[PDB]
C-alpha cells in the first residue's frame, strides 16, 4: 500500500498505518 | 516536501517514516 502514487485521504490513511503509535505530521503546502 | 515525494512521484516507505514523530 506504500509503493504507489499516495494523495489527499489515501496519503494521510498510509502515515496513520504506518507511524502507529509514534502519529505523524501532515503538511501538504512546504 | 510529502506531496512532492509521496503524490506527485511513488512514494516509498523510507519517505514516509521521515514524516512519522
Amino acid at each position: 500500500f506504500v509503493n504507489q502514487h499516495l494523495c489527499g485521504s489515501h496519503l494521510v490513511e498510509a502515515l496513520y498505518l504506518v507511524c502507529g503509535e509514534r502519529g505523524f505530521f501532515y503538511t501538504p503546502k512546504t | 516536501g510529502i506531496v512532492e515525494q509521496c503524490c506527485t512521484s511513488i512514494c516509498s516507505l523510507y519517505q514516509l517514516e521521515n514524516y512519522c514523530n
